[PDB]
């Protein structure tokens, strides 16, 4: 799983056993990343974010990786940030554009396919190099439902039910499936979501990280907000409690 | 060394070299120091020179009545983003009449940064940025990279041995908020002279500060004009 | 993009056209073909490559051209590239004509070409 | 089919003194026979030195006002000083003429102080013509105000009058004279009179009141 | 828009204490025709603003989608910064005069009323680009019919309250529905104040018709 | 009428084994005439002849521009043009001005070089093709033309019927034209020959 | 192994841009002093031949009548830079009715600093930067002022500057001759003895060019004569 | 031309004449109007034959790909949109009068208007054309809410023959169509099955 | 110009006069105006004679491309297509009234198309300046599934009225029969018009032109 003799210096040239070494690589870069987990419960969607903290310095909610795309439809992001906040605006602007032809609030699939189309759209050329980051759109509505999906640098786009994204991404998903989603509310769900954010995070080599959290759901009448410092201060609460255990 | 020349190539390590490499430009400009109380924000920047025949480099640019920057970097990288801040600065007024929150512009030049890091035959901008504002969200104070990445700060420095300064201001963050105009100015001197050798130390001729707030538009102290600041400082330790 | 660039328009250290010169060692293992002026016309004789006994011969010639009523021409090297040659220099001969209502002096066809020849050694890559 | 031009009305005028600069103006906005707004001033603070008025049709003088804001800012960001007076109407003679086969339906008269500090008028032209003068008119009741101003100001047809320079004073009075004639005869001009005073010391507004009719 | 089609009529507005009030039959004409007697054109643009519309109602359309996508852009950032009412209207300023420019205008007169900072807003626009503040407005035969009134008014009474204002704009309409044939008897009042923007449904306006019987003497 | 600006007329006859195209030779402006030897007649090669009236400037024109595709045509393919091709050709040219015309009716008159096949066609200002077996006319008296060769023409005439009856229509339809006229050309064309004539005409 | 010319060096620098600094110390070295009565500007003609008519050598050309400029490295890319700044004065002076300040023009040449690249570009753009170093003197509103700019487009004013092979050498003894108060024939006294301490070739009054721009005289050009006078008193 | 449609409870119903008039001759007698955009929605043309059918073509392609690209039932609201962006970018080079009606799964029955302004407005029941102008009075006394789907095809049945009659720029023969769940029910008045009214005699 | 198509039982009848005009004078008293579009399908020109033959040649055109990819016989609502959307391109300024008729796969289809663009699919059409006359025979003698010579004679007598009660149409009858396995081109079905016979020898005899110059030049 490791060849580089100039098949890996160009997504418009593959590997000889057919592999594009650039995509996997911005999926590494991805991978460097800190951990953003976003979890589906039966009445929408929430996410969660380990923002590392790179210095005291720099305020809070600064680096933001929750972004709003569309006021039924939010976004978490995971590595390179300068790329994904183009991604953000490239989806914002394919979200006011499906509203100013068709007259309604873009379906999330339809978006995640776009924006992933869009993706996919540079991994193919030598002229420019694939997006290094990964993200997450989350949605909810009462003819639609709650959605949540899921877009990789390749521009693959998969609808989860829980899914996570960074350094610990798989450490996130083993805690995410002793939920069951399914049953639970967006209100019990956000507790679970800061505790295994703390549980995944590794306080040793990383240093100090700050929580981010983003409601979308019936509890706010389909419109994606970011988590009111008392629910927030709360998960917190019931996350260090948890981590004495 | 093969994945050095091109800003479109991943390294296997899922890191693009032309970006740090461009990252190194910030530091090879001399040191800046940006700070907010609560009412005012400042930039103090540390004029360098050549030879003592010739003056001192600008490092505070103004970019609109309630906007400010320090540069440290390129400075025609630095030229091309103030004429670009000032466009769209201008844009905004022309449009809406209200001045351009200082949020939405850095969010522009992230925008504007982060293309040429993903097209062939182009290159990252070399230059950092401090901006200073002030709106109806208070005082402000943002760092743009080369890398497009931007930061909300409530202090920071960058550039040749900023380091001491980051570490100065990281101590009176606390102190910060409630500073009135001269104390900030003050503790911004401090930071900026932390990043000096004790052989040398802050003058008017190698001072520069930009001050904006709700009480006052950006202005730029060069000269004789920052006497005022300066004498009324420490002896500093040794 | 840079990497797989032949740099075909590009000096050599010694100042001089490398794939100019290996067209000329193209041209070099060409059929023969020479010209000759006298005072009562002037001829070309060129060797024939396309000589196999199941060739069925439907044009008037193989390597000699007819650019103009008073101008005709022969040729060596790529034959396709020939063909590319010899259809512009219709192309100019007939636009001269169209302009001045008088043929085309054989100096101003040639010149013409080579112009464009000298531009594809130049720049485009 | 479209006309892209309606004519506003409006009155403009300004006097150059020693030491100061006067520039003043009706605040009468209207179309056809009726009155859009009472409250409109013709008059724009360009810099400390220079006061510009600008009437016409209204669409042309907020967008060329905006325009010139812009431009005051693009030039001092590009030279580290304000524009001077003379500098704004060259400028303005270009921006105007830049739309020679498109005008702008805008009468221009600028009012400021030069280098010396004396004052200064620049009478323009809907595309860009324009001159240095030390009293001008423009506007609707532009004929009803420039002869008077002829006979007072530049002493004109008047035999063994002594030619003593005018004072802020006697313009002030003069200015407020010229403009209740005018709301008299002139149906675009009336509701008030803004007045704007350049001197070393800066711009003063003052704010005379005219008939309503 | 070089010949407009479906289009409705006057538009009134007038500030008071704490807020500012609008009026808008809910007409579309189709020339002489009644056409559509139940549309809206009054538009909420955001909470510190809204919007009444005269002029082709597909224009009015186009610019409520627009302003629409605007608000949300802004609303999307969540900076703790907002379109104030002042701002949205040099922005339609600025806009109809570059339709205006380019010899394809918006065929649109518009009156913006706003709330923010305290202090009351009320803007017009036309479709030159001729934009203006005013303590009142009317366009249409509202700017001949309804604004004498409303000026008599507010220069022997600058500040009006809610109450007084909605009864001024109820007789505004009134005099309107009788004297302007391409009117209607259904309107729509918009009003923003402090804890808002607040479109009121389809109002009546009483009508006396005494003077019928006035032929003879 | 821009047609009408500078007059004159064209006519063609079909013969035998032989065909025949003739036109006057005045260049005039609107009612001055300035030449009387204006060629209206271009030979795109042998036994085959195009005439074109209408304004003069598109007449020398078409007749240019026809004369390069001609060129480049027998250049790229190894033979003489068929009428019909030649046809289609001078179709296709004028068409390409669909909507800013050339204003001339251009009127083909030849014998196959393969064959020997009479072939006469006459166009629109657009390129509409028409092809006849007996005569084709175009101009400002195409009328007067029209009624001449509705009543001299026979079928199979020898080269010499066939150049009196196209002499007598064009010198007798173009006396009853103000601005065609000021002397007429025919040219007889034959498998062995080709004849030239100027006939005596009206020079008023 | 070859790269892309907008490429950055572990360092933090443009290679092209620094190899353009590089080719300009192979140029002729010249001297501006700034003075209160007026700003001089000096240079070397480095003549090759004895066949070279040596007034075909401009080293120093006037951008207008208040404003000269010096020039080392490749003078076949100055040309364009300085017509560029020709043609920026007298829109200026077209748009503002107004002379412009050295350091706008300074500034307005220095914008065509990095304006060079491959992809995504324009087919006129620059390939490669300016191999140039320029000296700007002139009088404004702000008095005698004397610019340097080089390659990186990096302009700043100074008080006396010398570019050139022969830089360092000649800005040490700048140094050791400039307080901020001489007169100008000081300056040009000066700036000619090191020039004929740095120039490998007897300094004649054929061999170099000297012009002045003060306070109430244009931009001068000093003749054969003059520079005779000057050289004179060595 | 004169066309209908008109709302009940599971779904539309819609009608047109069949007359195509170019100046006073008729084309076409027997015109079909309502044009099918996707498989439960329709739309009623009357303007420019040439602009309608192009606008209509058009329409069904962006939909039909549109649908496909969301794998779900197209919306009427997004049809009628579509017509609505083509109308009104290029108002002034179509004279295009449409009215788009049919089901959905999420808002169910509905009717959409698109005069040639290029606005757009959902309403009870929407008629356009020539004849409209003649049937306005009618409408407006006639039109009761609640009314069964065979109560909405009597109703524009007799609407149309009224216009029909008195237009003469409308005529020939009635054609109707009932859109629901279901499916699409067409069908074709002719001769006596055309509603017939007392002309005053004496 | 009087062009008309009818549909019977086992196909399509195309008809159309073939007179061309310029001004008020007869340019044309041959002249073809059905077209070939494929080997299934024809279309009959009527309206700005350039107009009717590019459009029609060009149609063809892509349709032979059209099959030659495809392997099968074109259908009539492609051409049908083809047609409207280029000439509603153009904006009526290609002068374009058509009758396009052609047997399918899916059976006999018979359209006309207006050069704005617009289409009508009908059993029985008539276009050009004779297309009143025309269709009013239509109205009057035409009956669904009609058998070929049936056909043949209504389209012939409908393209007939044209030609006589229209000053713009004039001379022959040409149809054009296309059932699911045949087609009859027939060309000069009729000539309902003759030129008189000439009454007299205007015969010009060798030597009455006179001549000023002559030139012979042999050929080979
Ligand atoms: C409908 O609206 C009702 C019946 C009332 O009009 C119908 C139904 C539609 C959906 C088919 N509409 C028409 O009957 C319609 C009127 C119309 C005229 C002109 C522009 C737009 C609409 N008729 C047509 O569209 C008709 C189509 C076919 C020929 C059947 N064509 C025309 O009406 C010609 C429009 C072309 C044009 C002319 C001048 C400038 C630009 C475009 N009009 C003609 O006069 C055609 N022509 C020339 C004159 O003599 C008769 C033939
Ligand atoms: C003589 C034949 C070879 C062709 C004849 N051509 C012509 O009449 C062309 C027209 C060129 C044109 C330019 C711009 C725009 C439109 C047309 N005219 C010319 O070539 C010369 N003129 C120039 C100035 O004087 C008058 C004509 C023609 O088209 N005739 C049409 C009638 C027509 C309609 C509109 C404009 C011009 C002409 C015709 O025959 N049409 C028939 C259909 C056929 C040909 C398919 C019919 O429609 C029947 C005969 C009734 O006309």
């Amino acid at each position: 799983s490791s060849i580089g003799t100039g098949y890996d210096l160009s997504a418009s040239t593959f590997s000889p056993d057919g592999r594009v070494f650039q995509v996997e690589y911005a999926m590494k870069a991805v991978e460097n990343s800190s951990t953003a987990i976003g979890i589906r419960c039966k009445d929408g969607v929430v996410f969660g974010v380990e923002k590392l903290v790179l210095s005291k310095l720099y305020e809070e909610g600064s680096n933001k990786r929750l972004f709003n795309v569309d006021r039924h439809v939010g976004m978490a992001v995971a590595g390179l940030l300068a790329d994904a906040r183009s991604l953000a605006d490239i989806a914002r602007e394919e979200a006011s554009n499906f509203r100013s032809n068709f007259g309604y609030n873009i379906p999330l699939k339809h978006l995640a396919d776009r924006v992933a189309m869009y993706v996919h759209a540079y991994t193919l050329y030598s002229a420019v190099r694939p997006f290094g980051c990964s993200f997450m759109l989350g949605s909810y509505s009462v003819n639609d439902g709650a959605q949540l999906y899921m877009i990789d640098p390749s521009g693959v786009s998969y609808g989860y039910w829980g899914c996570a994204i960074g350094k610990a991404r798989q450490a996130a998903k083993t805690e995410i499936e002793k939920l069951q989603m399914k049953e639970m509310t967006c209100r019990d769900i956000v507790k679970e979501v800061a505790k295994i954010i703390y549980i995944v995070h590794d306080e040793v080599k990383d240093k100090a990280f700050e929580l981010e959290l983003s409601w979308v759901g019936e509890l706010t009448n389909g419109r994606h907000e970011i988590v009111p410092k008392d629910i927030r201060e709360e998960a917190e609460k019931y996350a260090k409690e948890s981590l004495k255990e | 060394n093969q994945y050095d020349n091109d800003v479109t190539v991943w390294s296997p390590q899922g890191r693009i070299h032309q970006i740090e490499y461009a990252m190194e430009a910030v530091k090879q400009g001399s040191a800046t120091v940006g700070l907010k109380s609560k009412t005012h924000a400042v930039l103090v920047a540390l004029k360098r020179a050549q030879s003592e025949l010739a003056a001192h480099q600008k490092k505070i640019l103004h970019v609109d009545n309630h906007i400010g920057i320090s540069i440290a970097g390129l400075t025609a990288d630095a030229r091309l983003l103030c004429n670009f801040m000032r466009q769209e600065c201008l844009d905004s007024r022309f449009v809406f009449d209200r001045p351009l929150p200082v949020s939405r512009l850095v969010s522009l030049i992230g925008s504007k940064t982060q293309i040429p890091t993903q097209r062939y035959g182009r290159r990252p901008y070399g230059v950092g940025l401090l901006i200073a504002g002030y709106d109806d969200m208070g005082p402000h104070i943002f760092q743009t990279c080369p890398s497009a990445n931007y930061f909300d700060c409530r202090a920071m420095s960058i550039g040749a041995r900023s380091q001491s300064a980051r570490t100065y201001l990281e101590r009176h963050m606390s102190e910060f908020m409630e500073c009135n105009l001269n104390e900030l100015v003050k503790h911004g001197l401090r930071a900026l002279r932390e990043t000096l050798p004790a052989e040398q130390d802050l003058t008017t001729k190698n001072v520069s500060i930009g001050i904006v707030g709700k009480d006052l538009e950006f202005t730029i102290y060069d000269d004789d004009d920052v006497s005022p600041f300066l004498e009324g400082l420490e002896e500093r330790p040794q | 993009s840079r990497r797989y660039d032949s740099r075909t328009t590009i000096f050599s250290p010694e100042g001089r056209l490398y794939q100019v010169e290996y067209a000329m060692e193209a041209i070099g293992h060409a059929g023969t073909c020479l010209g000759i002026l006298a005072n009562d016309g002037v001829l070309l004789a060129a060797e024939r490559r396309n000589i196999h006994k199941l060739l069925d011969e439907v044009f008037f010639s193989e390597k000699i051209y007819k650019l103009n009523e008073d101008m005709a021409c022969s040729v060596a090297g790529i034959t396709s590239d020939a063909n590319v040659l010899t259809n512009e220099l219709r192309l100019i001969a007939q636009r001269y004509l169209l302009q001045y209502q008088e043929p085309i002096p054989c100096e101003q066809l040639v010149t013409a070409l080579c112009d464009i020849k000298q531009a594809y050694t130049q720049f485009g890559g | 089919r479209f006309s892209p031009y309606v004519f506003n009305g409006g009155t403009i005028l300004a006097i150059a003194g020693e030491d100061f600069a006067i520039v003043a103006s009706d605040t009468r906005l209207s179309e056809g026979f009726s009155i859009h707004t009472r409250d409109s001033p013709k008059c724009y603070k360009l810099t400390d030195k220079t006061v510009i008025g600008c009437s016409g049709f209204h669409g042309d003088c907020l967008t060329l006002t905006k325009i010139i804001e812009a431009r005051l800012k693009m030039y001092k960001h590009s030279n580290n000083k304000a524009m001077t007076t003379g500098a704004i109407a060259a400028m303005l003679s270009t921006i105007l003429y830049s739309r020679r086969f498109f005008p702008y339906y805008v009468y221009n008269i600028i009012g400021g102080l030069d280098e010396e500090g004396k004052g200064a008028v620049y009478s323009f032209d809907p595309v860009g013509s324009y001159q240095r003068d030390s009293f001008k008119a423009g506007g609707s009741a532009s004929a009803m105000l420039q002869p008077l101003l002829d006979n007072q100001v530049g002493f004109k047809n008047m035999q063994n009058v002594e030619h003593v320079p005018l004072s802020l004073d006697r313009a002030m009075r003069l200015v407020k004279d010229v403009f209740i004639s005018a709301a008299e005869r002139d149906v675009y001009t009336g509701d008030a009179l803004r007045i704007c005073i350049v001197t070393k010391e800066g711009i003063r507004e003052e704010t005379v009141s005219l008939r309503k009719d | 828009t070089q010949n407009p089609m479906v289009t409705g009529t006057s538009v009134l507005g007038v500030k008071f204490e704490g807020g500012v009030v609008i009026a808008a039959d809910m007409l579309g004409s189709y020339g002489s025709l009644a056409r559509f007697r139940n549309i809206s054109r009054i538009m909420r643009v955001n909470n510190s603003t809204m919007l009444g519309a005269s002029g082709d109602y597909a224009d009015f359309q186009y610019l409520k989608q627009v302003l629409g996508q605007m608000v949300i852009d802004e609303e999307l950032l969540g900076d703790g910064h907002s379109y104030s009412p002042r701002a949205i209207h040099s922005w339609l300023t600025r806009a109809m005069y570059s339709r205006r420019s380019k010899m394809n205008p918006l065929w649109n007169t518009m009156v913006i009323g706003g709330y923010a900072d305290g202090e009351s807003f009320l803007g017009y626009v036309d479709m030159l680009g001729v934009a203006y503040e005013a303590p009142s407005l009317a366009t249409g035969y509202g700017a001949y019919l309804a604004q004498p009134l409303l000026r008599e008014v507010l220069e022997k009474q600058p500040v009006l309250s809610q109450t007084e204002a909605r009864d001024l704009v109820e007789r505004c309409m009134r005099v309107l529905y009788y004297r302007d044939a391409r009117s209607y008897n259904r309107f729509q009042i918009a009003t923003v104040t402090e804890k808002g923007v607040e479109i009121e449904g389809p109002l009546s306006t009483e009508t006396n018709w005494d003077i019928a019987h006035m032929i003879s003497g | 009428s821009i047609m009408s600006y500078n007059g004159g007329a064209v006519m063609a006859m079909k013969g035998k084994n032989c065909v025949a195209i003739a036109a006057d030779r005045r260049f005039g402006i609107q009612a001055q005439m300035v030449t009387t030897d204006f060629q209206k007649i271009f030979p795109m090669g042998d036994r085959l002849y195009i005439g074109l009236a209408g304004l003069a400037t598109d007449v020398q024109t078409v007749a240019q521009r026809l004369k390069f595709r001609l060129n480049l045509y027998e250049l790229k393919e190894g033979r003489q043009i068929k009428p019909y091709t030649l046809m289609s050709m001078v179709a296709n040219l004028l068409y390409e001005k669909r909507f800013g015309p050339y204003y001339t009716e251009p009127v083909i008159a030849g014998l196959d070089p393969k064959t020997f096949k009479p072939f006469i066609c006459s166009l629109d200002l657009i390129g509409c093709p028409m092809v006849t077996d007996d005569f084709v006319v175009s101009g400002t008296c195409a009328e007067q033309m029209y009624g001449m060769c509705e009543s001299l023409w026979e079928p199979n005439m020898d080269p010499d019927h066939l150049f009196e009856t196209i002499s007598q229509a064009m010198l007798n339809a173009v006396d009853r034209d103000a601005v065609s006229g000021m002397g007429v050309i025919v040219h007889i064309i034959e498998k062995d020959k080709i004849t030239t004539r100027t006939l005596k005409a009206r020079m008023d | 192994y070859d790269r892309g010319v907008n490429t950055f060096s572990p360092e933090g620098r443009l290679f092209q841009v620094e190899y353009a600094i590089e080719a300009i110390k192979l140029g002729s070295t010249a001297i501006g002093i700034q003075t209160s009565e007026g700003v001089c500007l000096a240079v070397e003609k480095r003549i090759t031949s004895p066949l070279m008519e040596p007034s075909s050598i401009e080293k120093i050309v006037e951008i207008d009548a208040h404003i000269g400029c010096a020039m080392s490295g490749l003078i076949a890319d100055a040309k364009t830079l300085i017509d560029k700044a020709r043609v920026e004065t007298q829109n200026h002076w077209f748009t503002y009715n107004e002379t412009m300040t050295v350091e706008s023009v300074t500034q307005a040449v220095s914008n065509l600093a990095l304006q060079f690249g491959e992809e995504d570009a324009d087919p006129g753009a620059m390939s490669r930067p300016f191999g140039v170093a320029l000296l700007f003197g002139g009088v404004d509103e702000k008095g005698p002022q004397l610019f340097h700019m080089d390659p990186s487009g990096t302009f700043v004013q100074c008080d006396a500057r010398a570019i050139g092979s022969a830089s360092e050498g000649a800005q040490s003894s700048l140094q050791e001759v400039y307080h901020k108060s001489m007169t100008l024939k000081e300056a040009i006294k000066s700036s000619l003895i090191i020039l004929k301490q740095v120039m490998e070739e007897k300094l004649n009054a054929t061999n170099i060019e000297l012009a002045t721009v003060q306070p109430g005289q244009n931009f001068h050009m000093f003749t054969k004569e003059e520079l005779e006078e000057v050289i004179k008193d060595i | 031309t004169t066309i209908m449609a008109v709302q009940f409870d599971g779904g539309v119903v819609l009608g047109a004449d069949s007359r195509t008039t170019t100046g006073s001759y008729i084309a076409n007698r027997v015109t079909d109007k309502l044009t099918p955009i996707h498989d439960r929605i329709f739309c009623c043309r009357s303007g420019s034959a040439a602009d309608t059918q192009a606008v209509a073509d058009a329409v069904t392609y962006q939909l039909g790909f549109h649908s496909i690209e969301l794998n779900e039932p197209p919306l009427v609201h997004t049809a009628a949109s579509l017509f609505k962006e083509m109308c009104y970018r290029y108002r002034e080079d179509l004279m295009a009068g449409i009215i788009i009606a049919g089901w959905d799964p999420q808002e169910g029955g509905q009717v959409y208007s698109v005069p040639m302004g290029g606005m757009m407005v959902r309403q009870s029941f929407a008629i356009g054309g020539s004849g409209s102008s003649y049937i306005y009075g009618y409408v407006d006394a006639t039109y009761r809410e609640g009314m069964t789907k065979e109560e909405c095809l009597q109703f524009t049945a007799n609407a149309l023959a009224l216009a029909m009659e008195r237009d003469g720029s409308s005529g020939g023969v009635i054609r109707l169509a009932a859109i629901a769940e279901s499916g699409v029910e067409r069908q074709v008045l002719l001769g006596d099955q055309i509603p017939k009214f007392a002309v005053a005699t004496l | 110009t009087t062009i008309a198509g009818v549909v019977y039982k086992d196909g399509i009848v195309l008809g159309a006069d073939t007179r061309a005009t310029e001004g008020m004078v007869v340019a044309d008293k041959n002249c073809s105006k059905i077209h070939f579009i494929s080997p299934n399908i024809y279309c009959c020109g009527a309206g700005t004679a350039a107009d009717t033959d590019m459009t029609t040649q060009l149609i063809s055109s892509n349709l032979e491309l059209h099959s030659l990819s495809t392997g099968r016989l074109p259908r009539v609502v492609t051409a049908n297509r083809m047609l409207k959307q280029m000439l509603f391109r153009y904006q009526g300024y290609i002068g374009a009234a058509l009758v396009l008729g052609g047997v399918d796969v899916t059976g006999p289809h018979l359209y006309s198309i207006y050069p704005h663009g617009s289409t009508d699919k009908l059993p029985y059409v008539t276009m050009g300046s004779g297309s009143l006359a025309a269709m009013a025979v239509f109205e009057d003698k035409f009956r669904p599934d009609m058998e070929e010579e049936e056909a043949k004679n209504l389209v012939s007598e409908a393209i007939a009225a044209g030609i006589f009660n229209d000053l713009g149409s004039g001379s022959n009858i040409d149809l054009c029969v296309i059932s699911k396995n045949k087609l009859d081109f027939l060309r000069p079905y009729t000539v309902p018009n003759k030129k008189g016979t000439r009454l007299g020898r205007y015969r010009c005899e060798k030597g009455t032109t006179a001549v000023l110059t002559e030139k012979i030049t042999p050929l080979e």
